């Protein structure tokens, strides 16, 4: 409910958590097309930690066949690539970071991705998304 | 307390509950509050005079939008004032007096508008303080600084600031002794006048993301003679604008700085040409952090570096390098596979390559690293090292790491036969099917032994500890030992800490560890014991620590004299409480014999 | 019989025993005697008479120094009969008269002169013709080979041999149908007599260790002109003299010979550049087999090699390729530690990277090998592949294999999604921790399995094979399973062999295998049994084999009605005989209760 | 007893196994000196098996303390690098190697090597030797 977009081939969307409603605005252009695909991705919102050492802990499901859970690591520390790894608790963060991904050919039918941000150095969550992807 | 207590009396996180008001409940003697996101709106005279034993406040997000003149009154050992995001737009003066001990003032997103009627004069702790974000328009250090004497690090990230000027950074050429750390990084400056910086010396100079023009980093960039820096750091972020075209020539100007320790972050494009330019060769520290470098060929021989490091960055070979002055090279978390190749470095006296995929086929030779003088050898984590040789030149070596890696034959040979002075080795998890009594054979002064993922033979703990007297810290868990033959331990009249946790053990011998004088702790649990064979009083009466937990220890009068001297000489046992029997009745801790 | 046989009244070994005779009591019907180093000073007649059965015959190091007339006489099977060693210095006529269907003579060191005065003029059978080190000073051919129509291959290496003339071969020019295959290492030839070869046509030529002078090679290769062989085999030996300076410019003179294969062994002083030489562009078939070369850099685009093989070459880097005609490229055995790099090969349709320590980062991606053609990769005993493509662009692989290799990442997605036609998938011994139940998700037409030293989550057998109909073959050997998860094998219709030893099962259950309809041997070995749960009736009836050695079925009443299953349908159990119990009593096969 | 030669720094000596006495003559030049060499090993016998797939076992012992089971692959079928690859049961086999080793330490003591030689394709020993190394 909260955003979905619908590119030539994938329906992706997502929603808040359940046990987590902290607001987040972010979206993407142009909607990823998982045959390979080059864009942007904006983010805007106020943190609730310090965004410093922030990893994401994420449970995918592909068919109701759980793989196992990732972790990816977006800050550490130590003269990090993104302007944002520098934001504290409380102050607005608006941005844009480019990607792109090509290579993987992905089965089709319906995936689910839980996606939960860690302020690694206190262990806290802060916040918790509920993504849902057809790719047809 | 309309909050949640994370500590008895102490550590009272109220954070986002709908409050206007500290509350009052709370109790004195406290030591750390966190208001952050309720909706207060104004700060009200003597509201924190009873907590007269904080020293952590936090005020985030509320909504404060003025202060009353005695607002902080009874605060006396407040260290750290964060107020990040409240639209304080002008600090009237007397604000900031009753603090006395503040250490660490944070005031990002204020609306601020200008140094200089930033009413701190009187601060005279503050160590850091932190404006970015904060709408300022010049870097003009204002005159009462002379006053904060012990402040060691000003941050003006992300503000508006244009151009600088002569009589900005005044302050610094009158105060030829102030330790002083600057930050401008996000700021557009496009325009640095002539002779700005002209005798001024700071401690560190961050410069990320300024420009995005060539020819105005070119020429802002040489406007900078007569600085006199001690870490100059450049770059630029991922997702902002930057340049396209990145070329040796804009580093022109740098070639009259006193550069003490220059690093390079990331950069979108990148020439190896860039490192080889020759106006680096007074550098003392080179450094790249996430620049996507791919050959680093072949760099002047006059160049002065003492130091190298290259962390995160992409490779797609090994370096080749011939500094005669280069110490303490570092490559680590590369982003690519890569196998080692000889180098010649006559001065190297630190290597560290953990981290990499270093996949290193010939071993210990001399002939690999022309140094007589290395130290420290790190190779943690990497993909598969092929030992070839028993580090015939390199035996000054005082600590060696090789963990994770796939150790390949090393117990086909003494391996490790010249380290005569070694310390601290480390081989755990790299699988070693210890199947050879000489594998340890030379380490006559090593310290520290560390394998915890490996096997031995028939599962047994073969006597490979001999010629190894000074050792004092011994790891052999999760290996899956079912037995300990006789006579090792026999020498390790030193040992202190003998962990053997998580084996398969079916019992517990005493005539063991009759020889271990100086042990304290044994741990020795998660092993499946069901007694203590042997006489039970040749334990060293050292023995401080035992841990006899998620053990299998029979208490149907198996053993009466143990099942009593378990429950007898406890004061040492860990957790002695929750000790339970395994063989029916379970539940239990006490056998009914008595001596 | 003076001698050790070796089979009942076949195959009587006697070799080494002191005799001066055939032993008189060996008996007929025997068919392989070896009298070996036995003292024998003569051959006389009819000695081996009652021996017409015998089909193999060796007679080496005994000192035969005549023989009489009839000595063969009757020998009327005798296939192979070797005669190294014995000083017969001439064979006058006569002999080898009984000899009927002779088909591989060895006269190998026999102080023989010359091939003219040798009688097997008649021995029309003859294959293979061996007078290696036999004092021989000229090629020539005898006349008689005109008789010999089937012979194949004639061994002259290690002779005497110095010049070759134009009279020689003069039988090949005459005979333009005699499939030939020449053989002349270690013969000191130095002057071959100009237009020698021309209109001659050989099979196979081996030259190795002949020359040891540059321009005597270099003139006496230049004279081959007009030469036209199927295989031209080139190079020297290790403890022999040889060459000290090899350059591309002997090879001159090979630019007018129809060379069909060329293959290159060991060479001394090695440059890469002779490989790149102006005329091999018309061989089909280059090889190299123990040269010591070290970077393949680049070679022209108009060569026409349609094959190319590496193996046991030293290397220190990926070769470099774009042969546009290129199929079927080998490297094996490498001897170094090199990574793969991305190649452009649009015909390849075979290769072959096995026994290297070939890490492959990057995976399964039609960039990295340009061709839409490949049939069967292989890739075992190499070092640490780690996937990150499912083959988007080898839609035609039909043979892969992964044996030995570290195989990292391939449980973190659908790896092989789009080897949508596959026949012989192999991954034992990759430590692979099965756990996620899509990872052998697309293999829609396999139709081997073998993962045998690969774990499970919880050592259960997950549910990992739907959608793998097709399976005919599926080795889960080795594994440490400890249950079967239920409904596996719910639809493997055409599983013939289910091997499963080696576990460590507690016990069997028969409601498994119930739909397993063609399967035909169940070896469930070694897995420490103890019964059979559920219905004993519904095993599939075509089960014809049924291992159950090695395991720890209690015969304590335990199941009475399996304990009578097992003797009762033991026509297909194998070895029933041993079948000990594990209960006391123990030593036992059948249980108290019938039916 | 059958040869023995006193090089700079080590002794060398061999001898007949006890379960086979198939003669053959072998020797070195120079005496080998553990701290590195490199010359000749000549070589005389007659083979009592085919040497085309010929490999040693090798059974070392440092001070006593018995290594893991060598074994090294001398021919193999496929185009060897050795003239007497190629040589036959009866055959008389007279040759020279030429070897180099240096880069390695060695613990002083007493070594022994029991080396057997293997003919690959039926299993059956060609001969057996009794090695004798003191290193000083
Ligand atoms: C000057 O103040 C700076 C604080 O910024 C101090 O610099 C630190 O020095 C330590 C060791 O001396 C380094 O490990 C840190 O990297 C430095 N911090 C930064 C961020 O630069 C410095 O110690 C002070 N100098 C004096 C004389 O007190
Ligand atoms: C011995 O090494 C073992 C590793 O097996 C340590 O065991 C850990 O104990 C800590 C608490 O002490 C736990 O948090 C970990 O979960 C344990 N590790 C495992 C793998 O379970 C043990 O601490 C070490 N003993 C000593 C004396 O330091
Ligand atoms: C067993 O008890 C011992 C002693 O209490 C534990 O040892 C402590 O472990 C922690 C974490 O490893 C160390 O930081 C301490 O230094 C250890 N203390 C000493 C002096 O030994 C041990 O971890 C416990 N083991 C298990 C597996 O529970
Ligand atoms: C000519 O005789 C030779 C025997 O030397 C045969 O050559 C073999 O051919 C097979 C397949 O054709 C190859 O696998 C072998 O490598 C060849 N042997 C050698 C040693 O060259 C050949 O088959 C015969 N040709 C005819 C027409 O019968
Ligand atoms: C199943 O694979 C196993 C491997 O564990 C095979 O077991 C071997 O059996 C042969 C004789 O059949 C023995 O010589 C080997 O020693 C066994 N291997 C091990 C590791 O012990 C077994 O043959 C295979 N079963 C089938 C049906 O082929
Ligand atoms: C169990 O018995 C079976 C059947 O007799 C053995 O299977 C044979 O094993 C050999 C060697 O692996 C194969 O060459 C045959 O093809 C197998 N026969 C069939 C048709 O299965 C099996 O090896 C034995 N297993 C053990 C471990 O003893
Ligand atoms: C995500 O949403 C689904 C329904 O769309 C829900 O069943 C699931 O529990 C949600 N995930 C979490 C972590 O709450
Ligand atoms: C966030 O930044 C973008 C440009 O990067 C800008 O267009 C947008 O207006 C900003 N957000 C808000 C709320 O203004
Ligand atoms: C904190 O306050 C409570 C109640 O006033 C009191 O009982 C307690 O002793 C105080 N100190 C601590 C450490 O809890
Ligand atoms: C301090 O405590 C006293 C008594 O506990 C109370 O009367 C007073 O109001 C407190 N101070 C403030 C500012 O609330
Ligand atoms: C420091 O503070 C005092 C306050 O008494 C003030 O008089 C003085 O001017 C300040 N220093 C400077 C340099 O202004
Ligand atoms: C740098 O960024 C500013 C802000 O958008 C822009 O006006 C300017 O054109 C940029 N510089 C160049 C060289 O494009
Ligand atoms: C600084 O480097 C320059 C070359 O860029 C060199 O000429 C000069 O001597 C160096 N200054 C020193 C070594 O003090
Ligand atoms: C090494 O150990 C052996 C016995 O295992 C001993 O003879 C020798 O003296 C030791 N080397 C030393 C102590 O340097
Ligand atoms: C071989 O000879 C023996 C004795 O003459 C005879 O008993 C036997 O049947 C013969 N055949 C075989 C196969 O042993
Ligand atoms: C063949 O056998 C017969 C009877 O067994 C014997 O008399 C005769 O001597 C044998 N032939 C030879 C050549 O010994
Ligand atoms: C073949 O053998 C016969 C023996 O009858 C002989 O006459 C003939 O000359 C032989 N062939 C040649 C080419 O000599
Ligand atoms: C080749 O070997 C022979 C035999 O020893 C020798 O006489 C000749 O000089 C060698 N050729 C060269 C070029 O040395
Ligand atoms: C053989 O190769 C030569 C070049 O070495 C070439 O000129 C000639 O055309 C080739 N012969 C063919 C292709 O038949
Ligand atoms: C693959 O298996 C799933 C269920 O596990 C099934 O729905 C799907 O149809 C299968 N794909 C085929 C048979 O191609
Ligand atoms: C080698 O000789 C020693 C005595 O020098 C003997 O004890 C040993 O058994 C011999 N080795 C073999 C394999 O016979
Ligand atoms: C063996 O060959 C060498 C030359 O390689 C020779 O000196 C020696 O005499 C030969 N052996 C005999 C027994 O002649």
């Amino acid at each position: 409910q909260q955003w979905f977009c619908n590119s030539s081939d994938a329906i992706i969307s997502y929603s808040y958590c359940d046990h987590l409603k902290f607001p987040i605005s972010i979206s993407s252009e142009p909607c990823i097309r998982l045959r390979g695909t080059n864009g942007f991705v904006h983010v805007e919102f106020i943190p609730r930690g310090n965004l410093k050492y922030l990893y994401f802990n994420l449970f995918i499901s592909v068919n109701s066949i759980e793989l196992p859970k990732r972790k990816e690591v977006l800050c550490h520390g130590h003269d990090d690539d993104y302007s944002f790894c520098r934001a504290l608790k409380g102050e607005t963060v608006n941005t844009s970071i480019p990607f792109s991904f090509e290579g993987i050919l992905f089965p089709k039918g319906h995936y689910r991705c839980v996606a939960e941000a860690i302020a690694g150095d206190t262990e806290e969550k802060l916040f918790c998304l509920n993504f849902t992807i057809i790719h047809r | 307390n309309p909050c949640i207590e994370v500590v008895p009396n102490i550590t009272y996180q109220c954070m986002d509950q709908k409050l206007s008001k500290v509350p009052d409940d709370i109790p004195s003697s406290t030591k750390n509050i966190d208001l952050s996101f309720n909706p207060l709106k104004i700060l009200k005279s003597y509201s924190f005079s009873n907590f007269s034993e904080l020293q952590w406040l936090d005020l985030s997000r509320c909504e404060i939008e003025t202060i009353e003149d005695k607002a902080w009154h009874g605060l006396h050992h407040l260290s750290n004032l964060i107020l990040t995001g409240n639209p304080i737009q002008s600090f009237s003066p007397g604000s900031f007096s009753g603090l006395t001990s503040l250490e660490n003032l944070v005031a990002v997103e204020t609306k601020l508008a200008s140094l200089e009627s930033f009413p701190i004069g009187q601060l005279i702790t503050l160590k850091k303080l932190n404006v970015a974000h904060n709408f300022i328009h010049s870097c003009k250090l204002p005159a009462y600084f002379s006053n904060l004497t012990n402040l060691v690090h000003v941050d003006l990230s992300y503000n508006y600031i244009q151009t600088i000027t002569v009589n900005d950074l005044q302050f610094l050429r009158e105060n030829p002794q102030v330790n002083l750390s600057l930050d401008m990084s996000l700021n557009p400056i496009d325009f640095i006048q002539d002779q700005a910086f002209q005798g001024i010396k700071l401690h560190e100079l961050t410069l990320r993301g300024n420009f995005n023009s060539s020819n105005i980093m070119k020429t802002c960039l040489q406007n900078l003679a007569g600085l006199h820096v001690h870490r100059l750091i450049l770059g630029e972020f991922k997702d902002e604008r930057n340049l396209e075209i990145f070329e040796p020539s804009i580093m022109e100007g740098l070639c009259d700085v006193t550069i003490d320790e220059f690093r390079l972050t990331y950069t979108n494009d990148f020439s190896d040409d860039i490192v080889k330019f020759h106006c680096l060769a007074n550098v003392s520290a080179m450094s790249l952090a996430g620049v996507s470098i791919k050959y680093l060929e072949d760099v002047p021989k006059h160049f002065k570096w003492q130091s190298l490091s290259i962390i995160r960055c992409q490779l797609k070979q090994f370096p080749t390098l011939d500094l005669p002055f280069l110490k303490s090279l570092t490559l680590t978390m590369n982003k690519g596979s890569i196998s080692f190749k000889k180098v010649a470095l006559p001065s190297l006296s630190y290597l560290d390559l953990s981290r990499n995929a270093l996949s290193f086929s010939g071993c210990c030779s001399y002939s690999d690293l022309g140094t007589n003088s290395l130290r420290h050898l790190d190779l943690s984590f990497n993909g598969a090292i092929i030992m070839s040789a028993n580090f015939m030149g390199l035996e000054e070596l005082q600590h060696l790491d090789f963990q994770h890696s796939t150790l390949k034959r090393v117990t086909e040979f003494s391996a490790f036969l010249s380290l005569e002075k070694l310390l601290y080795l480390d081989i755990s998890y790299t699988n070693t099917k210890i199947d050879f009594d000489g594998i340890f054979l030379g380490l006559t002064s090593l310290n520290t032994l560390k394998m915890a993922g490996n096997s031995f033979k028939d599962n047994t703990l073969s006597n490979v500890f001999a010629n190894t007297t000074n050792l004092t810290f011994l790891d052999l868990s999760k290996c899956q030992l079912e037995q300990i033959s006789w006579g090792v331990f026999d020498t390790l009249h030193r040992l202190q800490l003998l962990n053997m946790s998580h084996n398969n053990l079916l019992f517990l011998d005493s005539s063991h560890y009759n020889q271990l004088y100086s042990l304290s702790t044994l741990d020795c649990s998660f092993n499946r014991i069901e007694t203590s064979k042997g006489i039970l009083q040749h334990f060293p009466k050292s023995l401080a620590f035992f841990n006899l937990t998620n053990n299998s220890v029979a208490c149907i009068c198996e053993h009466q004299k143990f099942l009593q001297w378990v429950k007898e000489q406890k004061q040492f046992l860990v957790n002695v409480e929750q000790m339970t029997c395994a063989t029916p009745v379970e539940m239990n801790t006490s056998l009914v014999l008595d001596f």
